[PDB]
């Protein structure tokens, strides 16, 4: 009952096995006779093994300046930051004199240093596809008031599913077992491929081509404060022998954004993938049975709880209350023409029930097109609803 | 030739405040300048100093980070940005000018290794009090024969103390940013907390 | 890594010749060769007096002179005045980036006899213990110079710790008064078996224990 709202809605019916594509955004409501209407949705992709091959510094930030010089022929000078691996250091010669602080003309020796903090960085995992964790909601329809578009899934059962552990049998509380048979169908094999994460963007790039990026970078060994590097966006400045000065290259995380065009993009959010990808599955409803189907039709009439909406790919769905005794019971559904001649509308929630009667039953079912009739319960205070299909 | 300060005054232990030089008389571009300062009655402790350019600032080893010296060589002016004061940060601060370093280094640039200087001109200086509490307990000390009173923990100064409706000692500041001082029955009076103790003192 | 170290006082009479030593624990002869002196008159601000171990400043006083070695350094001040009671402050390279001062020397020019402090060291009151802290205050009195140095002990271990003393100040007869505390919680004074006050003045010492 999950997907009743989704635009991207896929309506597939086997015959007594059957094949379903399942992607993000996404939805398949599956139909068998004597069977219950499934609803299944891709919910979650997750590269579970991520190895940090590289992260690279996109936005650096110079700190702590410290600069110390000696007068000519008084030897190189010397910082402790020069030590010191979270600083950068550079040596120069300066115009040294009278009228500047120095006893004899000649050139200086200068050391400038400076903290290196990494503001922004970009990291590359190599993921392995046998590691790629697909989450699917299988939520049957069991009429329940709350399942209809209900998110949280406390209606549907939660599957994970691996490229390889790709066989799978599912329970769904009274209705039994499905078995799931996959296979990941994605865009671009992870075989040489980083994928490079920014922040909220990923995309899927060449291993040596992000290898050879010029920027600073820390190993997956040392996710860490020595930066390797540093001097591919630290620059040191003097043109005239009189003062060092050091300087950062700005930003390049747009500059990034601009060379990941020719790349494969991927949305992400924290760990977690929204795969372009597809999951092609197959899928066994042999082990799958209706709830109830033993049960006895209700005795009692129906009250419509709430308007008929028609959904976007032109099925209808109807919340009907008990008011009778008898339950746990089986609603009596048709739609038929204006005369009552003949039966006309397919029952997409097939084997619709009433468990508790304070509990409304949401049922969907595709009406024909033009002038129908849906008849909800049996006689006396037969629920008569007229319907437009254009 | 003049170093004028500003910005002294209270502050709350782990509090923050900016000090200000304004320097006149003299082509302050090209001087090095530095902060001194001396707690209460003590001595004289170097805190700070800036080169002409601001590419070299060096502090002294108390002084973890929490000091920040800066200038503004257009506006003639000093600053000295302090956060997480404690009560050993307690002190008068000095601004002060690197005069002799002038005759060597007309720039005022070079951060050569030991160089030679004398802090010249200095400021009047500017009060900085970290204290916890904004506004005692009397202790006797019991006993010709010397007998006294112990005042305890009080804020600010000043406590006056009588016997009987005598030496009363100057008060020192505690590390908890409280005074505290002794007399040698005393009458202890602490007019800013409207306080008055009176202690009989006994062999 | 450079300490600068000072003796506390000198005491000298009028028309007499002077001399202070600013001596250095991790230091070197350059040390010495950078030394600059201040002197700081009651409630002024510190001037410059020497700079570059022994160059002295116009406006400074031609009875001002320095000397240094490769150990030490000295300023000496020849025909003393009334004036020239001050304290003295020697300052050097405490690294090659930083500066550092010496503690200084209170400089008396002698007016009146010399004379030894008496001494009392009061316990903890009683009411104080109740209340959970423990106080000794050590009293120093009627003393000239105006210097002393007060160290404190835990029966023979010199303390520093929860110590603050007043510096010296002027009786009603002219003599000088100091006190010193130190703060210890109850279970720290009856930790010990005893506790010393110990004062020097011109060289000799006075130790009181309860
Ligand atoms: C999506 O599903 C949500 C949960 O799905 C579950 O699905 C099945 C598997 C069951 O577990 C089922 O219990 C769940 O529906 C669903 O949320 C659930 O909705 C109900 C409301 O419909 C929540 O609250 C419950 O109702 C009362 C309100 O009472 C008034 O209205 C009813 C009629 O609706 C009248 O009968 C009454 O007389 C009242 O006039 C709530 O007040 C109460 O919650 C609180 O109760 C006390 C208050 O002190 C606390 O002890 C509780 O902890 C609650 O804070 C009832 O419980 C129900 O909480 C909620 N379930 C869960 C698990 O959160 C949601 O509506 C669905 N959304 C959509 C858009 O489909
Ligand atoms: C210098 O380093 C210290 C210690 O990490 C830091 O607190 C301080 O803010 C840094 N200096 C500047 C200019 O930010």
């Amino acid at each position: 009952m999950r997907c009743i709202g989704i635009s991207n809605r896929d309506f597939v019916e086997g015959v007594s096995w059957v094949d379903i594509v399942l992607e993000h955004g996404s939805c398949v409501t599956t139909m068998a006779k004597n069977k219950p209407t499934l609803d299944f949705e891709l919910i979650k992709t997750e590269a579970k093994q991520p190895a940090t091959l590289r992260k690279y510094c996109i936005e650096a930030k110079l700190t702590n300046t410290t600069t110390e010089s000696r007068c000519p022929t008084q030897g190189e000078p010397s910082l402790n930051e020069e030590q010191d691996k979270r600083f950068i250091c550079k040596h120069s010669m300066v115009d040294r004199g009278w009228g500047n602080g120095c006893g004899l003309f000649g050139k200086g020796g200068i050391v400038t240093c400076a903290k290196f903090t990494c503001k922004k960085n970009m990291e590359g995992k190599i993921v392995q596809p046998e590691n790629l964790e697909y989450t699917i909601v299988i939520t049957p329809h069991s009429g329940e008031e709350h399942a209809v578009g209900n998110d949280t899934g406390k209606h549907g059962k939660e599957i994970k599913i691996t490229p390889q552990s790709s066989t799978t049998e599912a329970e769904l509380t009274g209705y039994g077992t499905v078995t799931m048979e996959c296979s990941p169908r994605t865009g671009l094999d992870f075989n040489e491929m980083v994928l490079l994460q920014m922040e909220d963007k990923a995309w899927l790039v060449h291993r040596q081509w992000f290898l050879d990026l010029p920027l600073p970078w820390l190993p997956g060994a040392d996710t860490g404060s020595n930066w390797i590097q540093k001097e591919t966006l630290v620059t040191f400045k003097n043109p005239h022998a009189k003062k060092q000065d050091v300087v950062v290259l700005g930003s390049q995380e747009g500059a990034m954004h601009t060379a990941l065009t020719g790349a494969t993009e991927i949305q992400m959010s924290s760990g977690n993938l929204l795969f372009t990808g597809h999951l092609k599955c197959r899928l066994r409803m042999d082990k799958l049975q209706l709830k109830g189907m033993s049960y006895s039709m209700c005795t009692g009439k129906f009250k419509i709880v709430k308007e008929i909406a028609e959904t976007q790919h032109g099925t209808i769905v109807i919340r009907v209350q008990y008011e009778g005794d008898g339950s746990p019971c089986k609603i009596p559904f048709e739609i038929t023409d204006l005369e009552k001649r003949h039966v006309l509308g397919r029952l997409i929630t097939v084997n619709p029930i009433v468990t508790e009667k304070d509990s409304p039953v949401n049922i969907e079912a595709e009406p024909p097109f033009g002038d129908s009739y849906i008849i909800v319960g049996v006689e006396p205070g037969q629920l008569k609803l007229n319907w437009l299909r254009p | 030739v003049q170093l004028v300060e500003s910005g002294g005054g209270l502050v709350r232990p782990g509090g923050s405040l900016r000090l200000s030089c304004a320097a006149s008389g003299f082509s302050y571009s090209n001087h090095w300048m530095h902060w001194v300062r001396q707690a209460p009655g003590k001595g004289l402790v170097w805190v700070s100093r800036i080169n002409s350019d601001g590419s070299t600032r060096n502090y002294a080893d108390f002084v973890k980070g929490r000091f920040t010296i800066s200038r503004d060589n257009a506006e003639n002016t000093l600053y000295l940005e302090m956060n997480s004061l404690t009560a050993d940060d307690t002190a008068v601060y000095y601004c002060v000018r690197d005069g002799v370093r002038f005759y060597y280094d007309s720039t005022g640039y070079y951060p050569d290794s030991f160089f030679k200087y004398g802090m010249d001109v200095w400021g009047q200086g500017t009060t900085v009090t970290v204290s916890s509490a904004s506004t005692p307990s009397v202790f006797p000390l019991a006993p010709t024969a010397a007998l006294g009173c112990l005042v305890k923990d009080y804020f600010p100064e000043p406590v006056t103390v009588s016997w009987n409706s005598v030496h009363t000692f100057p008060a020192v500041l505690q590390s908890s940013g409280l005074y505290s001082l002794s007399s040698v029955i005393c009458n202890v009076n602490h007019k800013p907390s409207n306080t008055k103790v009176d202690k009989r003192v006994e062999p | 890594q450079s300490v600068l170290t000072q003796p506390v006082s000198v005491s000298g009479s009028p028309g007499q010749s002077i001399t202070i030593s600013c001596t250095g624990t991790s230091s070197n002869a350059d040390t010495y060769n950078l030394v600059s002196w201040y002197q700081q008159r009651p409630g002024k601000a510190p001037k410059l007096m020497i700079y570059e171990g022994t160059k002295r400043p116009s406006g400074v006083s031609n009875r001002f002179s320095a000397s240094k070695s490769a150990t030490a350094a000295s300023l000496t001040i020849s025909g003393l005045q009334p004036e020239d009671e001050a304290d003295y402050y020697c300052c050097s390279y405490a690294t090659s980036r930083t500066l550092v001062f010496g503690g200084g020397t209170k400089l008396t020019v002698v007016g009146q006899p010399k004379a030894a402090p008496s001494v009392t060291l009061f316990p903890p009151s009683s009411e104080e213990l109740q209340a959970n802290k423990a106080t000794l205050v050590c009293l120093i009195s009627d003393f000239y110079p105006g210097a002393v140095t007060v160290a404190w002990k835990a029966d023979s271990s010199p303390v520093k710790a929860g110590v603050e003393t007043t510096t010296p100040s002027k009786q009603s007869n002219n003599k000088y008064a100091a006190s010193s505390y130190l703060s210890l919680t109850p279970e720290q004074w009856k930790s010990h078996r005893s506790y010393s006050c110990q004062v020097t003045h011109e060289g000799s010492t006075v130790e009181k224990t309860v």
